[PDB]
RNA sequence: GCGCAUCAUCCCGCGCCACCUG
RNA sequence: AAGACGCGC
């Protein structure tokens, strides 16, 4: 948090240690690791250091399924970290694998997180849409798109 | 992996305009704003012609502007809304020459959001508060006040929200110094929603909301709701209070409401329609743009309809009733985005599309010969068009906005790359070819036989308008010229001169100086000669002229010093100067407004040494600096805007030393390395230098910055001035056994372009390797052909004459044989599935056409290209895509074709083959390997040349969407998909199998592509990204590539090429977009200059905030995060600051601002 | 304000006045409660300024005696550009706090 | 408890919000953005043979209801 | 009832928001 | 000595 930018050098050396920490093991361990993971977002935000961030959302998304709330705000905070880092393409494709899931807390939990996603940065949400093939009584096609010249 | 984004050519096109006296004076101005570019410009009334004064980057998209004032105040603020959740007031000041900022509110997040206000703005007309809306459920209220400083205040935002509701349009209503009003078309949805019988589209209708503003309660409230019989465009501010009466227009299908609060009925009125329309009658008639003129003694409206017909509308009204609304055609010009009236009788258009134009209103047309049309009459109108009568043009502005396809070769026999681009649209498209150097004029040829070194002009008065006598002096004859405005040799110039004239000035009121190798003369028309002969057998190389200083230099470096006294006497110092080298080249400095004498001086020498002789007698022709050089000099020079020297020696350089005894900056450029000779020009009565080599360059200086640009002409060997009252700028630039005379009309700083007319807009285009000729392709939709026009006009005059209205129908005859021009009438079209082909090849040297092929009226050409086949010869064959039954808005199709050609005769006609139907439309034609690649839908097809049709040879059915271009190389493809980023395919010729194996990850809507390398490509976006993506080096022919750059523009990019601009320099990805500007990528040569252009960038970044309050990093980071990209934007706008900040960030970066500005222009010399 | 999450603000539309902050919270980020990298001001509403209310804490409520400001991180999450910051509540905390320093004192 | 701000907009789903809700709020976002992006809209235009005032008059009409009627 | 753990959480000694009173 | 939160013998 206190070096900011200049800290993007260093995102290859505590990568183990977040792995390590990341495991199910410890739910404060989790909280300081999603913390960390926050921080740097914020920090090398701007800069390209996707490569990592990458990898580190891989181990830090299996953490939404929590009941203490100190974790969930953890949790979603180093998610709004790499939402605005990495891009809300990745994070909405993410977050399309249960929308619509059978179960309730789930969907409740995707629906929740969608939501945080599309409060900030609409505007690319747009392109980040996916295609839904229209039914027989509605159209769900954005034909306008399509034009080619 | 670093490049360095820069910008040659900025936006072109205009999307909103406004007009005021933003300078605090009487002379109109007018502020419009480009798509993220706000400038500043406006025209002279005495010579019609229109100048830039300001342009600046907002880094934002604009969604609004106008202008407002204070009561009684002189200046007109300006307020813009972007896409940014705040709102700023600018402020022009003619001092700075720069926007200032006065104010900026924020009020919610940035981002084009659909509940975030800024899409609507309004303004009080009296100008004491303004209003902002959004799309839907937000509405803010603010109030302009000035203190007791004379300073604007802002107070707090009102809430003004309406939960699902829809707004049209927002605008301001006159109330005559009551409490302001504001007018919405608001409309409410919750019900359309709600019902699941379909009713929604069905009793809905519009609604106009009046909201108050009540300074004393500071709260707003709705006042009315009255439903309207159809839907509305847009309103009109009537102008109210003292000055007519309050109300507001309503524009609708075939219709004109005008409303009003209280007791005042509706006055409706239809839209006049031309005599014989072609279109489809079932279409209605809009509004596009409106204007206004409030004129004390009478207003009146202005309106454009949809074909562009120009509507005077005159409102007659009781003094508090309203009577009726008179309409009149008053002319046509071209579709306009915003048109703008000004004062004393003059007309801006800001076109659509195209150039723009300037009219200027000569008759008002008060009762003309036309009828004119009333709400009064019972029952529809019509109005036979006419020629421009009431305007006329005088001055238009050359644009380029609507570029589809832009590409860059060497066409001509100069070894000069040309860019050739394909913009406009419909019937006014055509074809430009931008060459960078500057405008040439031809007006006088005279082959005089000799070898003339140079000419020189010397005029009867010190600042006579006219020239009085020129020295065209041969090398090997002498002879002089005058001009009394009959060309006509001259008798009493009195020279008596043999030799080759060395040089004429202007020594006094009329005093010339003729100097030649055996001696001294002196020309006076007073018998006042200081004839001295050349002392010993020795000979005169150079000689100094001057106002008032006079230096000639001889064999051996001596030289003598004549200084001309008041009296009129020329007189020696006692003093001499001498050395060991000669002397070949010197400058002189003007003469100091109020010193008779200056001090500043530099002589050449034959060593490649150069020196600094003082004019001051206490030190007179004695050195002061020893400064060598790389060459031997050539020429040197002075250029005013505060002093420059330039410096010339015998290779092409051209040193730009700032004013100093000793020598400062070291930026020189190559000028081949031919001797340069240095002489002043004439621009826009300025003071420039010009350089002469194997190509001429010029430079000038305009507001702070040095421009290098060529002069497209052949080689010259000398040049000079010229002064007349009809062309004041005039350049006598002569050239080998020739006389030629030059001329700077426009400015022509960057890409002078040349118009070549088309019939329908240009899709795609391809060049033809030996032949060097284009094959342009044009489909519009919506149109009509010749056959089809001619049927139509042969069916309604046939319609006409068996309506038989008395037999006396004798006006078919009269109709059929005028036809309206296409460009400026517009071209009557209609339909909802109708399309238009035509098949052009053009020669690029020339205007002319070679051959026109044209298709059924349903067809629609996609994609064209050229190449040869393994089975036949070396004939090239031509494929074109065709469309058949093509429906936009719901995705259905029919079927498509594929056309053949030979292209016999070097490519002058084309012969048709054969036709192979297409199950879906062809996409993209990519030739290879002897065979062609056919884009079907979602298969990719292999076709090979045979008898009667194209054989069937590969299939692949692994392609999700529809294929929107193929691009080939070695032995790889690479396929656009309309959704996915790129798709990978290597063709297997053993197994005749298409096989893919590589495929990204990040979906974007690829419009082009262009690669770089044999594993890598760069692609653009439909939302104006640029992303460049890299195959892994470990990839094996699943795998999946990833993306190593990304940036956003900000404008769609449909242009994407790497290849060389200028001559002698380095590879660049020159890329064109669909605003009309045009911008280059730069890689970094060092790591030391990547870190100190990242520091710059950030630094101003967290300096200077761009103008709209926008960030730059949020904005640059649009849809996808920038990654490797340094915005050269910021850098270039670091030389338009005050002073103070740029040299405080010069010490924070320990350097300083010359060697900062040195370093920023290097790039630009070195890649452009 | 982040630790207790009983506080809630107002959530209004931001006006034109200048929030201000005690002594004790000086340095504290109105939102994240950091003292990293202070960029930008914080606009207070027309409600949360009025009369008695009139430089008064943000945070806790004290005397106002510096301005408040936003910390880097909480521009860059845009959470800037929101309604008024500023507690109505008086927090669970320091009712009882007060209530037993007065019956022991 | 920081909810507020989540109930306090419009244009976002919750736990039982159905398909035909989102997307229609997709093809609004979508048509707000196309009327506010200046190049899109350009581009548009230049696709039909039509104005741009006549493009958004008719984006406009769409926003009435997208994706047919409820069920 | 035991052992625990998290939130740069509190540790500030009393504060003051239109008022009492014939 | 205090506001909340989650962890099993
Ligand atoms: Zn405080
Ligand atoms: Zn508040
Ligand atoms: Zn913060």
């Amino acid at each position: 948090e206190y070096i900011g930018e200049m800290g993007k050098d260093y995102i290859y050396a505590v990568t183990p240690l977040l792995e390590d920490a990341l495991m199910d093991r410890d739910l404060v361990h989790r909280q300081t690791a999603s913390a960390v993971v926050q921080h740097m977002s914020l920090g090398v935000y701007g800069f390209g250091c996707e490569d990592s961030l990458n990898h580190l959302l891989n181990y830090v998304w299996p953490n939404v399924f929590e009941t203490s709330p100190h974790v969930i705000q953890a949790v979603m905070g180093a998610l709004e970290g790499l939402r605005v880092a990495i891009g809300p393409c990745r994070m909405l494709q993410y977050c399309l694998q249960g929308l619509f899931h059978p179960a309730r807390k789930v969907r409740d939990v995707y629906w929740k997180i969608y939501n945080s996603i599309y409060i900030g940065s609409q505007d690319a949400l747009i392109a980040h849409y996916p295609r839904i093939y229209n039914d027989d009584k509605n159209t769900y096609i954005r034909y306008e798109l399509d034009y080619i010249l | 992996m670093f490049l360095y984004n820069l910008t040659l050519q900025r936006a072109t096109g205009i999307s909103f305009a406004i007009h005021g006296n933003f300078s605090g004076t009487k002379q109109q101005e007018i502020v419009v704003s480009r798509g993220k570019i706000l400038e500043l410009l406006r025209p002279d009334p005495n010579t019609g012609k229109v100048h830039t004064l300001l342009t600046v980057e907002v880094f934002g998209v604009i969604r609004s502007l106008m202008a407002f004032r204070l009561t009684g105040g002189t200046k007109d603020y300006i307020v813009v809304g972007s896409d940014s959740g705040r709102i700023v007031i600018l402020e022009y000041q003619p001092s700075k020459n720069m926007f200032e900022k006065i104010h900026q509110e924020t009020f919610g997040k940035s981002g084009c959001r659909r509940i975030v206000p800024g899409q609507f703005l309004a303004v009080d007309p009296k100008g004491r508060a303004v209003m902002i809306s959004a799309i839907e459920k937000q509405k803010l209220v603010y109030i302009l006040n000035r203190d007791a400083a004379a300073r604007l205040t802002i107070s707090s935002p009102l809430e003004a929200h309406k939960a699902n509701t829809l707004v049209y349009h927002v605008v301001g209503v006159d109330v005559g110094f009551e409490n302001p009003m504001f007018a919405c078309l608001e409309m409410d949805y919750e019900e359309a929603d709600n019902d699941p019988t379909g009713e929604a589209a069905a009793n809905t209708q519009q609604t106009l909301t009046f909201y108050e503003l009540d300074l004393g309660l500071n709260h707003v409230v709705r006042k009315y709701s009255e439903p309207l019989e159809e839907h509305g465009n847009f309103l009109i501010t009537v102008p109210g209070g003292s000055d007519g009466p309050s109300g507001v227009l309503i524009c609708s299908e075939n219709y004109i409401t005008y409303k009003n609060f209280g007791d005042q009925p509706d006055i409706r009125c239809p839209i006049p329609r031309r005599r014989n329309d072609l279109d489809d009658p079932e279409r209605g008639m809009i509004f596009v743009c409106s204007a206004t003129h409030k004129t004390k003694s009478m207003f009146f409206f202005l309106a454009q309809t949809e074909q562009g017909d120009i509507f005077k509308i005159t409102l007659e009204t009781d003094e508090d009733m309203v009577t009726e609304i008179r309409l009149k055609y008053f002319d046509t010009v071209p579709v306009a985005a915003a048109m703008c009236v000004l004062k004393t009788g003059f007309l801006f258009v800001a076109s659509e599309f195209g150039n723009h134009y300037l009219y200027q209103i000569a008759h008002l047309g008060d009762d003309d010969e036309e009828p004119e049309f009333s709400s009064a009459m019972p029952l529809t109108f019509f109005f036979q068009p006419r020629p421009l009568k009431n305007l006329v043009l005088v001055d238009e502005l050359d644009s380029l906005s609507p570029i589809l396809f832009c590409q860059i070769a060497d066409l001509a026999n100069e070894d000069t790359p040309q860019l050739y681009v394909a913009c406009g649209r419909g019937p006014r498209s055509s074809l430009r070819v931008l060459r960078h150097g500057l405008e040439v004029s031809e007006m006088a040829v005279s082959e005089l036989p000799g070898n003339p070194n140079a000419v020189w002009t010397v005029r009867r008065h010190i600042e006579d308008e006219f020239d009085a006598y020129i020295i065209v002096s041969f090398v090997n004859a002498t002879l002089v010229l005058s001009i009394g405005e009959t060309v006509e040799e001259v008798t009493d110039s009195g020279f008596l001169g043999t030799t080759p004239t060395l040089s004429c000035s202007l020594l006094g009121d009329d005093a010339l100086v003729q100097v030649y190798p055996d001696g001294i003369r002196h020309i006076r028309a007073d018998k006042r000669v200081n004839e001295w002969k050349t002392p010993g057998k020795k000979t005169i190389v150079k000689c100094a002229v001057n106002q008032r200083q006079v230096v000639i230099a001889l064999t051996g470096g001596e030289l003598v010093y004549f200084e001309m006294d008041p009296s009129g006497q020329l007189n020696e110092y006692t003093e001499r100067k001498e050395m060991s080298a000669d002397v070949v080249c010197m400058s002189l400095a003007n003469v100091p407004p109020g010193e008779q004498r200056s001090r500043f001086l530099a002589v050449g020498l034959v060593d490649n040494t150069v020196r600094i002789i003082s004019l001051d007698p206490s030190d007179c022709l004695q050195p002061l600096s020893m400064q060598a050089l790389p060459a031997q000099p050539e020429s040197l020079c002075i250029v005013e805007m505060f002093l420059y020297l330039n410096i010339g020696l015998q290779n092409g350089v051209l040193l730009r030393t700032v004013l100093d005894p000793v020598t400062g900056d070291l930026s020189d450029t190559r000028t081949g390395s031919r001797p340069v000779k240095l002489f002043r020009v004439r621009m826009q009565g300025q003071e420039a230098v010009l350089a002469m080599s194997s190509r001429s360059w010029l430079s000038y200086s305009y507001q702070s910055r040095f421009h290098l640009t060529p002069l497209s002409y052949e080689t010259l060997e000398f040049a000079s001035g010229f002064a007349s009252e009809q062309c004041p700028e005039g350049i006598v630039a002569i050239s080998t056994n020739t006389l030629r005379i030059l001329a700077l009309e426009k400015l022509g700083a960057v890409f002078n372009q040349v118009a070549f007319p088309l019939q329908y807009t240009p899709r795609k285009f391809v060049i033809h390797p030996e032949s060097n000729n284009l094959i342009i392709i044009e489909t519009d939709h919506n149109a009509y052909t010749e056959a089809t026009k001619a049927q139509r006009k042969q069916q309604m005059a046939e319609e006409m004459v068996e309506a038989a209205g008395e037999l006396a129908a004798e006006m078919a005859a009269a109709f059929l044989n005028e036809n309206l021009p296409e460009s400026i009438f517009g071209a009557p079209k209609a339909g909802n599935g109708q399309w238009a082909s035509v098949i052009r090849v053009m020669n690029p040297i020339q205007g002319n056409t070679l051959d026109l092929v044209q298709l059924e009226q349903n067809e629609a050409a996609f994609s064209v290209a050229v190449c040869r086949f393994s089975n036949t010869g070396e004939d090239w064959y031509v494929l074109v895509g065709v469309a058949k039954d093509l429906i936009l808005n719901p995705r259905s199709v029919a079927g498509g074709f594929v056309y053949t050609y030979k292209l016999v005769n070097n490519g002058e006609k084309l012969e048709f083959l054969h036709k192979t139907p297409v199950e879906e439309v062809p996409a993209a034609i990519a030739p290879f390997q002897g065979r062609v690649l056919i884009g079907v839908g979602k298969l990719l097809r292999v076709y090979d040349l045979g008898k009667k049709k194209l054989l069937r040879k590969c299939e692949n059915k692994h392609i999700a969407n529809y294929i929107s271009g193929i691009q080939t190389i070695g032995h790889r493809v690479i396929v656009s998909d309309v959704q996915e980023s790129f798709i990978w395919v290597r063709y297997k010729r053993n197994e005749n199998q298409l096989i893919i194996f590589a495929d990204d990850t990040y979906p974007r809507w690829v419009t082009t592509a262009s690669l770089l390398d044999y594993d890598t490509v760069a692609g653009a976006d439909k939302f104006g990204n640029i992303c460049v993506v890299r195959l892994p080096p470990n990839t094996n022919d699943s795998q999946k590539a990833e993306v190593i750059m990304n940036y956003h523009v900000g404008e769609t990019v449909l242009s994407l090429q790497k290849t060389t601009l200028i001559p002698g320099g380095s590879e660049s990805l020159v890329y064109t977009t669909l605003s009309g500007g045009i911008g280059i990528l730069v890689p970094f040569t060092s790591h030391e200059d990547h870190d100190f252009f990242q520091h710059v960038e950030m630094h101003l970044r967290s300096e200077h905030p761009p103008l709209c309050g926008r960030d730059h990093l949020s904005f640059r980071s649009y849809y996808f995060p920038v990654k490797n990209v340094i915005d050269g934007d910021l850098c270039e706008q670091f030389n338009s600051m005050e002073p103070n900040k740029q040299k405080n960030v010069s010490e924070e970066l320990d350097r300083t601002p010359p060697e900062v500005s040195k370093k920023l222009e290097d790039i630009r010399t070195r890649y452009a | 304000a982040k630790h207790h999450p009983d506080l809630i603000f107002c959530r209004k539309q931001a006006g034109v006045a200048i929030g201000r902050l005690c002594e004790k919270c000086d340095g504290k980020c109105v939102i994240c409660d950091s003292y990293v990298r202070p960029c930008t001001l914080v606009r207070i509403c027309d409600e949360c300024n009025y009369g008695s209310y009139q430089g008064r804490c943000v945070i806790c409520g004290g005397p106002g005696v510096s301005d408040a400001y936003y910390c880097k991180e909480c521009t860059i999450q845009e959470k800037d550009r929101d309604g008024c910051p500023k507690i109505v509540n008086l927090g669970s905390s320091k009712t009882d706090l007060f209530y037993e320093r007065k019956k022991y004192g | 408890q920081l909810e507020h701000l989540q109930s306090k907009y419009i244009g976002t789903g919750h736990a039982d919000t159905t398909k035909w809700e989102w997307l229609v709020n997709q093809h609004r976002d979508s048509y707000c953005s196309y009327m506010g992006h200046f190049d899109l809209l350009n581009y548009f235009a230049i696709a039909e043979n039509e104005s741009k005032a006549r493009v958004r008059f008719n984006l406009m009409e769409k926003m009435l209801q997208p994706c047919g009627p409820p069920a």
